[PDB]
C-alpha cells in the first residue's frame, strides 16, 4: 500500500497480528511483587534469558523497520479495517519497552539508534510509548548516557511546554544527570542553562506575608472625605518589605479572601478597589500599580496624615497627603452598590482613623464622614466581611448576603 | 544613565565617596516581578568596595548617587546588566533587573 | 523483617558490640602520628587528596591534573611514604586511569605512580600487585609503571613469574610488520639484570 | 448553612464544651475528633469567587474537540443553556489574529486575569494621566473584557495594542491601552443552537509558546477550553492575625507577623497557597517530581548549580518548610532532601570519606586526654577535613565564588532541629493517627536524616549532645514503636555513635604512647 493505489491487496493480516502483540507482551512480562524468593528469581532469570534470545536474532530491529513504516499518516488506507492503527502502534512501542528493560546487554546494542527516537519525539500521537522506552533505557547502560547532546536536550525541553505538567519527562530528566553512580556534570550544566531561568515551564514559589483590611461599618452609596494618622512603621519586619494601603472599596462583587485567590491579596488589587499609599506613595488599581508623585517622596511614615477624598454625584477619587495635593486620578469606574474605607495593612502597624474625635483636618470640598453615621449607626470596625472570626473553640460559620437617601415615593 | 527612583529620602548631602566600602541591603527582582536575590534572606548585610570592579555597573552606579539613609528602586538597563549572555541559570538573556537597595553605613 | 538492608544494618551493628578488639584491628593500620611543625601542610595534602577522591565520580580532566600536580610537589610526600601508602592513594589513581581506559590524563596518570615507586622499597613492593593487569594496557606512559616497579629490588626481581612475562613476547610477537620494540624489551632489561648481575632463572 | 445563618461545629477537644457527650456517646460505644489530634483540622469552605476550569465529560453535553482552521468545536442541546464563559489556556503578555465562527447576541474579547464577575450583561481600568501639575487628565487606560456581536469571522487582532475585524470590517472600540498586561483570549456566550464556535499577514501560535518563527499554527494538548465555573474548596488559613483595636481616636494595631508560602501557576497566572495542593493531586506530584530534580541536577557537589539553586528556593522559605507542621507528605521529604542537597551533603561526603584515616599529630594537648574519665566526646584533636562556606551574591567575581557550597545559618538550625526533635518524640509518643505527613514516615524518617547529617558534620557539641542524649537513651525515642525504614535510619544513628568511641580510642592509644 505503499504504492499509488493497490487497493485490492488481501495479504495485511490485523486481527492476527494485534492479537499477537498481546501476546508477546504477556510473555516477556516482569513477575510481580507478590511472590516467593525461590521462584521470583526463576521468573526473572527466564524473563532474561527470552531477552537475550530475542536479542540475538535482531527482533528489535524486526520491530523498529514497522516502526519505521507506520510513522506516515496521522488520521491511510482502506480506512476501516486500519481503523485500530493507533491502538496497534501505541502497543507496538510497548513491546519495545519489554524487550529492553533488564537487559543492560540489550541496552548497548539500542545506543545508536535513540537519535531517531527523539526525532519521532514530535510526532505526539505516540509520544507515550517513546518516552516509556527512552526512559528504560536510559536507566540500564552508561553507555546509552554518551550519546546523548544537546540538540537532544532540547527537544525533551520543547515537550515540557508543549505538553503541559508530565512528570514522567521529569523522571527522565532526574535520570539524565545522574546515571547508577556517577554524575554526568555536562548535563547538569546544560539542564540548569535551560530549564531553570525561564520560570515558565515549573511551578514558582515564593513566601508572602497575611494581608488583611478592616472595615469601620459604614455603607455609602458630598465629597466624602476621611483621614488617617500612621504611627508606627516598621519597613523590614520579615525577610521582605511590609505593606500598608489606605482606600476605598465597593460592596456587590469580590469577596476578600486572603491571599488564595487574586496575587498576594492586600487593597487595590481588584476592579472595584481603589486604593493608594506607599513609600513614595503611588497608587494601586486592579493590583497593577502606577507611578504617581508627591513634592516629598515620603513613606507612611510615623507623622503623617492622610487625606482621602471621593465625591457624590462625580466619578472622582484624588488623595491629599498632609494637606498637599498629589494628583490622585481615579476617574469614571463603575458606580454599583455602595462605597466604603478599607484601610489594609500587614507588618507590626498601628495606625488611627480620624472620624470622630477629629485631629487636624480641613473638611475641603463638603462632606465629613461623621454625617454619613447620621441617623442610628455607630462607628464599630470589623475585618472586611468576616468569613473568618480568630477564636479558640469556633470560628462561628456564615452565610452569604442579603442587599443611600434616594427613595421613591408611593403614587396613586 | 540608569533610572533611580528615591523610595524613602536619607539625608541627600552625603554621597560616598569612592575608595570607601559601602554597606547596603538589596533585594532584587526582575522586571516581571519575580524576585531572584535577596539580602534580608539571610541575614546578611552586603559589603562591597567602589571602583574595584565587582559589582555590575549599573548597581555601583546607582549606589553612588544614594546617601545615608536613602533607599532607592534602580531600574538596570540589560546592556548594563548581565546582557546578551545573562547569567547562567538565575537570569534569562536579556532582561531589565528592579533592585530595591537601602544603604546603611560607610567608610 | 522485610527490606533486608534493615537486616543487613541490624546485624554487622550487632556484631561490632561482641568483637570489640577485631574493630580495633581494622583501625590501626591506618592510624599514623605527625609532629606539630608539620600539621599545616597535610591539611593542604589532605584537602587536596578529597578533591580527587570527589572526582572519582564524573574535559572533566584538568581538575584532576592540577590535584596530582598540588600533591606531587609537596613538602610531606617524599617524607612519609607509609602515609601515603596507607591512604590507599596508589590504588585510588589506578582507579582513576582504569575508569579512563574502558589522552593526556593517562601520561599525566602514570608519572605520578613511577614518581610513587622510586621514594621506598616496601612503597614499591605495594605498587608491585596491579602488574598482570596493568601489562594488558600498552598505548604507545602506561607500561613505564610495569617497569619502575620492579626497577631496583631483586626480591621483586625473582617474584614475578614466566606468564607475565609471556605476554610480554606475545606483544613482541605482535610486532611482526616496528617501532614498538623498542619500549616492550625496555621492559624485559629490568626483567632479568636488576642490579650487576644477570638473574639465572 | 443558607442566607442569614450562624453555624458552630466542634471537631472534638471540647470536651468541657462536648455538653451532651455524656448522657449519649461515651458509654454507648462512641468517640469524638479528640482521640489523635494536637493539630487543627483543616475546614473547606465553598467559595464565593468562580474561577475557571478544565472541561471534563460533566456536562449534560458539552464537548469540545481538538481538529484539523485547527478548530475546536461544541455541542450544547440540552435542559439549561444559560451562561458558558469560555476561554483559551495561555494567554499573551506584551501581530497575529484569531479566529472565531458562530452560527446563531454572542461575544468575545480578551480578559485580563483578574476576572470573576459572573454577570448576564454588558460591564466592567480607567486613570488618567498625572504630570503633576494636573493639567493633563487625558487617560492611561482603557481595559479590565472586550465586547462585540451562517458565518461570523469575527477576529480580534491585536499587536502593540488591541483592534478588531468583523468579516473583513474593522468596527468601532479599539481599546490601544495596555502597558505590559497579560490577555486572555476569551468568549462570552450562551448557546442556542450547537456547534457554535470554531477557533484557529502570518499566523498565530507563534507568538504565544516559546519557539517563534513557527509561521504554521499548530495546535499542542497544553492548548485548553477552559470554563469559568463556580465553586472549589478553599483551606482555611488556620492562624489568621493577632490584630487589636481602639476607640478613642481608634489605633488599629498588630504587631505579630504570620507569612504564606505561595506559588504562583505561571501560565494560568494565579498564586495559589501550598497548601491546598492536599487534595489536588496532579499539581502535587508535579511539583514534588520537580523537587527531586532541584536536587538530582544539584548532585554530588556541583557548587555553581548549587549558586544558582540558592536563588531559586531561597533559605527563608527552607526554614519554614522544615517548621509548618501542615505540609502534605511527599512535599515534607522534598524539601528536606533539598535542603541536605543544596547546603549539607557537599560536606558530608567530605567527612565520610576520611572517616577511616585516624592521623593525629603529637602536640601537647593531644597528649593530655584523660582517655577515661572516672560519646559526648572531650577534647577529640584528630586530623579531620575542613568546612568552607561562601555566601551566594550577586556580582561578577563569581568565579572565585562557585568553587565551595552556598551558605546558612547553621546555628539557629541546630537548635531548630532539637526543638523539633523533642516536640516530635515527646508528643507522638502516645500514639496520634495524625502525623504531620499523614503517616509516621513522613513524620520522622526526613527529620532523623537530617538530624544524621548534621550529626556528622562537626556541631552538636558537649553542651549539646549531653540535650541530645536524653531523647534516645533514658539513662525514648530508641524504645518506642517505629516501622522499618525509619528504624533503618536510626541504626545509623548508631553506628556513628559506635563509631565515635573508636576515633576517642585511638586518639587515647596516641596519648599514653
Amino acid at each position: 500500500l505503499s504504492k499509488k493505489a493497490k487497493a485490492s491487496t488481501v495479504d495485511l493480516p490485523i486481527e492476527s497480528v494485534s492479537l499477537s502483540l498481546q501476546d508477546l507482551i504477556g510473555y516477556f512480562h516482569p513477575p510481580d511483587e507478590h511472590l516467593e524468593h525461590e521462584d521470583k528469581q526463576n521468573r526473572l532469570r527466564a524473563l532474561k534469558n527470552r531477552q537475550n534470545l530475542f536479542q540475538e536474532e535482531g527482533m528489535i530491529n524486526l520491530v523498529l523497520e514497522c516502526i519505521d513504516r507506520l510513522h506516515v499518516y496521522s488520521s491511510v488506507a482502506g480506512r476501516e479495517a486500519g481503523e485500530s492503527w493507533k491502538s496497534i502502534l501505541n502497543s507496538l512501542y510497548e513491546l519495545l519497552a519489554a524487550l529492553i528493560r533488564g537487559n543492560r546487554k540489550n541496552c548497548a546494542q539500542f545506543s545508536g539508534s535513540l537519535d531517531w527516537l527523539i526525532s519521532r519525539l514530535e510526532r505526539l500521537e505516540a509520544s507515550s510509548g517513546i518516552l516509556e522506552v527512552l526512559h528504560c533505557v536510559l536507566v540500564e547502560s552508561p553507555e546509552a548516557l554518551n550519546i546523548i547532546k544537546e540538540g537532544h536536550i532540547k527537544s525533551i525541553i520543547s515537550l515540557l511546554d508543549k505538553h503541559g505538567r508530565n512528570h514522567k519527562v521529569l523522571d527522565v530528566l532526574c535520570s539524565l544527570c545522574v546515571c547508577h553512580g556517577v554524575a554526568v556534570r555536562s548535563n547538569q550544566h546544560l539542564i540548569c542553562d535551560n530549564l531553570l531561568p525561564g520560570r515558565d515551564l515549573l511551578l514558582q514559589t515564593r513566601l508572602v506575608n497575611h494581608v488583611s483590611s478592616m472595615r469601620p461599618n459604614i455603607f455609602l452609596g458630598k465629597k466624602w472625605y476621611y483621614e488617617l494618622m500612621v504611627d508606627h512603621t516598621e519597613p523590614f519586619v520579615t525577610a521582605e518589605a511590609t505593606h500598608l494601603r489606605v482606600g476605598w472599596a465597593s460592596t456587590e462583587g469580590y469577596s476578600p479572601y486572603p491571599g488564595g485567590g487574586e496575587e498576594w491579596g492586600g487593597n487595590g488589587v481588584g476592579d472595584d478597589l481603589f486604593s493608594y499609599g506607599f513609600d513614595g506613595l503611588h497608587l494601586w488599581s486592579g493590583c497593577i500599580a502606577r507611578t504617581v508623585s508627591s513634592p516629598n517622596q515620603h513613606l507612611l511614615r510615623t507623622d503623617d496624615v492622610i487625606s482621602c477624598c471621593l465625591d457624590l454625584s462625580a466619578p472622582s477619587i484624588s488623595f491629599r497627603i498632609n494637606g498637599q495635593p498629589v494628583q490622585g486620578m481615579f476617574e469614571n469606574f463603575n458606580i454599583d452598590g455602595l462605597f466604603f474605607p478599607v484601610v489594609s495593612f500587614s507588618a507590626g502597624i498601628k495606625v488611627r482613623f480620624l472620624l470622630g474625635e477629629f485631629k487636624f483636618l480641613p473638611p475641603p470640598g463638603y462632606a465629613p464622614c461623621y454625617e454619613a453615621v447620621l441617623p442610628k449607626e455607630k462607628l464599630k470596625v470589623e475585618h472586611s466581611r468576616e468569613y473568618k472570626q480568630e477564636r479558640t473553640y469556633t470560628r462561628d460559620l456564615l452565610g452569604p448576603t442579603v442587599s443611600a437617601f434616594t427613595p421613591i415615593p408611593v403614587d396613586t | 544613565g540608569v533610572e533611580i527612583e528615591t523610595i524613602s529620602p536619607g539625608d541627600g548631602r552625603t554621597f560616598p565617596k569612592k575608595g570607601q566600602t559601602c554597606v547596603v541591603h538589596y533585594t532584587g527582582m526582575l522586571q516581571n516581578g519575580k524576585k531572584f536575590d535577596s539580602s534580608r534572606d539571610r541575614n546578611k548585610p552586603f559589603k562591597f568596595r567602589i571602583g574595584k570592579q565587582e559589582v555590575i555597573k549599573g548597581f555601583e552606579e546607582g549606589a553612588a548617587q544614594m546617601s545615608l539613609g536613602q533607599r532607592a528602586k534602580l531600574t538596570c538597563t540589560p546592556d548594563v546588566a548581565y546582557g546578551a549572555t545573562g547569567h547562567p541559570g538565575v537570569i534569562p538573556p536579556n532582561a531589565t533587573l528592579i533592585f530595591d537597595v537601602e544603604l546603611l553605613n560607610l567608610e | 523483617i522485610e527490606d533486608p538492608e534493615l537486616v543487613r544494618a541490624m546485624f554487622v551493628l550487632l556484631h561490632r558490640q561482641y568483637d570489640g578488639i577485631g574493630g580495633l584491628v581494622r583501625a590501626l593500620p591506618k592510624t599514623y602520628t605527625i609532629n606539630g611543625v608539620s600539621v599545616e601542610d597535610t591539611i593542604n595534602l589532605l584537602a587536596s587528596l578529597g578533591q580527587i577522591r570527589s572526582l572519582l565520580s564524573v574535559e572533566e580532566e584538568k581538575l584532576m591534573i592540577r590535584g596530582l600536580g598540588d600533591i606531587m610537589n609537596n613538602k610531606v610526600f617524599y617524607q612519609h611514604p607509609n602515609l601515603m601508602r596507607a591512604l590507599g592513594m596508589h590504588e585510588t589513581v589506578m582507579e582513576v586511569m582504569v575508569n579512563v581506559l574502558g589522552p593526556k590524563m593517562v601520561a599525566n596518570c602514570c608519572r605520578f605512580l613511577c614518581y610513587f615507586c622510586r621514594i621506598s622499597r616496601q612503597n614499591q613492593k605495594a605498587m608491585f600487585d596491579h602488574l598482570s593487569y596493568l601489562l594488558e594496557n600498552s598505548s604507545v606512559t602506561p607500561l613505564d609503571v610495569a617497569a619502575a616497579s620492579v626497577m631496583d629490588n631483586n626480591e621483586l626481581a625473582l617474584a614475578l613469574r614466566e606468564p607475565d612475562l609471556e605476554k610480554v613476547v606475545r606483544y613482541l610477537a605482535g610486532c611482526g610488520l616496528p617501532v614498538e620494540g623498542e619500549r616492550y624489551l625496555d621492559f624485559l632489561r629490568f626483567a632479568v639484570f636488576c642490579n650487576g648481575e644477570s638473574v639465572e632463572e | 448553612l443558607g442566607v442569614a445563618q450562624v453555624g458552630r461545629m466542634n471537631f472534638g477537644k471540647d470536651v468541657s464544651t462536648l455538653k451532651y457527650f455524656t448522657i449519649c456517646g461515651l458509654q454507648e460505644g462512641y468517640e469524638p475528633f479528640a482521640v489523635n489530634t494536637n493539630r487543627d483540622i483543616t475546614m473547606w469552605l465553598s467559595k464565593r469567587l468562580p474561577q475557571f476550569l478544565q472541561v471534563p465529560s460533566s456536562h449534560e453535553h458539552i464537548e469540545v474537540t481538538r481538529i484539523d482552521v485547527t478548530q475546536k468545536s461544541f455541542g450544547s442541546q440540552n435542559s439549561s443553556t444559560d451562561i458558558m464563559f469560555y476561554r483559551l489556556s495561555m494567554p499573551i503578555e506584551c501581530t497575529y489574529y484569531y479566529s472565531v465562527r458562530i452560527f446563531p447576541n454572542v461575544w468575545v474579547g480578551w480578559i485580563t486575569s483578574d476576572f470573576h464577575q459572573y454577570d448576564t450583561a454588558f460591564d466592567l481600568v480607567t486613570v488618567t494621566l498625572g504630570d503633576e501639575k494636573g493639567k493633563v487628565h487625558e487617560s492611561i487606560k482603557r481595559s479590565n473584557y472586550m465586547v462585540c456581536a451562517n458565518n461570523g469571522l469575527e477576529i480580534g487582532c491585536v499587536v502593540g495594542l488591541l483592534t478588531f475585524t468583523a468579516n473583513g470590517k474593522d468596527l468601532s472600540t479599539y481599546y490601544q491601552v495596555e502597558p505590559s498586561t497579560k490577555l486572555f483570549p476569551a468568549v462570552f456566550a450562551q448557546a442556542t443552537s450547537p456547534n457554535v464556535f470554531q477557533f484557529e499577514a502570518g499566523l498565530f501560535k507563534s507568538e504565544h509558546k516559546n519557539p517563534v518563527p513557527q509561521c504554521p499554527p499548530r495546535l499542542h494538548v497544553q492548548f485548553l477550553s477552559h470554563v469559568l465555573w463556580s465553586r472549589m474548596p478553599n483551606q482555611f488559613l488556620k492562624v489568621d492575625v493577632s490584630r487589636i483595636s481602639e476607640r478613642q481616636g481608634w489605633l488599629v494595631q498588630c504587631l505579630e507577623p504570620l507569612q504564606f508560602m505561595s506559588l504562583h501557576i505561571p501560565e494560568e497566572n494565579r498564586s495559589v497557597d501550598i497548601l491546598e495542593l492536599t487534595e489536588q493531586e496532579e499539581l502535587l506530584k508535579f511539583h514534588y517530581h520537580t523537587l527531586r530534580l532541584y536536587s538530582a541536577v544539584c548532585a554530588l557537589g556541583n557548587h555553581r548549580v548549587a549558586h544558582a539553586l540558592c536563588s531559586h528556593v531561597d533559605e527563608p522559605q527552607l526554614l519554614y518548610a522544615i517548621e509548618n507542621k501542615y505540609m502534605p507528605g511527599l512535599l515534607r521529604a522534598g524539601y528536606y532532601d533539598l535542603l541536605i542537597d543544596i547546603h549539607l551533603s557537599s560536606y558530608a561526603t567530605a567527612r565520610l570519606m576520611m572517616n577511616n584515616e585516624f592521623i593525629v599529630p603529637m602536640t601537647e594537648e593531644t597528649k593530655s586526654i584523660t582517655l577515661f574519665p572516672d560519646p559526648g566526646i572531650g577534647l577529640s584533636t584528630s586530623l579531620r577535613p575542613r568546612m568552607q562556606f561562601s555566601s551566594p551574591s550577586f556580582v561578577s567575581i563569581n568565579n572565585e565564588c562557585y568553587q565551595y557550597s552556598p551558605e546558612f545559618p547553621l546555628d539557629i538550625l541546630k537548635a531548630k532541629t532539637i526543638q523539633m526533635l523533642t516536640e516530635a518524640v515527646q508528643e507522638g509518643s502516645l500514639h496520634a493517627r495524625d502525623p504531620v505527613g499523614g503517616t509516621t514516615e513522613f513524620l520522622f524518617v526526613p527529620l532523623i536524616k537530617l538530624f544524621y547529617t548534621l550529626l556528622i558534620m562537626g556541631i552538636f557539641h558537649n553542651e549539646d549532645l549531653k540535650h541530645i542524649l536524653q531523647l534516645i537513651e533514658p539513662s525514648g525515642l530508641l524504645q518506642m514503636k517505629l516501622p522499618e525504614p525509619v528504624k533503618l535510619q536510626m541504626c545509623l544513628l548508631l553506628q556513628y555513635l559506635c563509631d565515635c568511641q573508636v576515633r576517642h580510642r585511638i586518639e587515647a592509644i596516641v596519648a599514653f604512647s
